[PDB]
């Protein structure tokens, strides 16, 4: 999640370097379905 | 003609401030090295 140019591939050396967190996303697929 | 500071990964002499961004010039990369003083600078070899 960047400062402004956006979502980009981190490696460790970098993350090191501005204190960033060497982190990915999760996921999941859901679905909704009726029931009360 | 001059140097200020270095792109950590792209190699490449940039020089810039303030309302100017922290980014590069044929690398986007956000990591900036300042370079060295021309002054010079002296060592006793002992
Ligand atoms: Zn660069």
């Amino acid at each position: 999640n960047e400062s402004d140019g956006v979502t980009h591939a981190l490696y460790p050396q970098e993350a090191r370097l501005r204190n960033l967190t060497y982190s990915s996303g999760l996921f999941v697929d859901v679905k909704k379905r009726t029931y009360e | 003609a001059t140097l200020k500071y270095i792109c950590a990964e792209c190699s490449s002499k940039l020089s810039l401030s303030r309302t100017d961004a922290v980014r590069c010039k044929d690398c986007g990369h956000r990591i900036l090295l300042k370079a060295r003083t021309k002054r010079l600078v002296q060592f006793e070899a002992r």
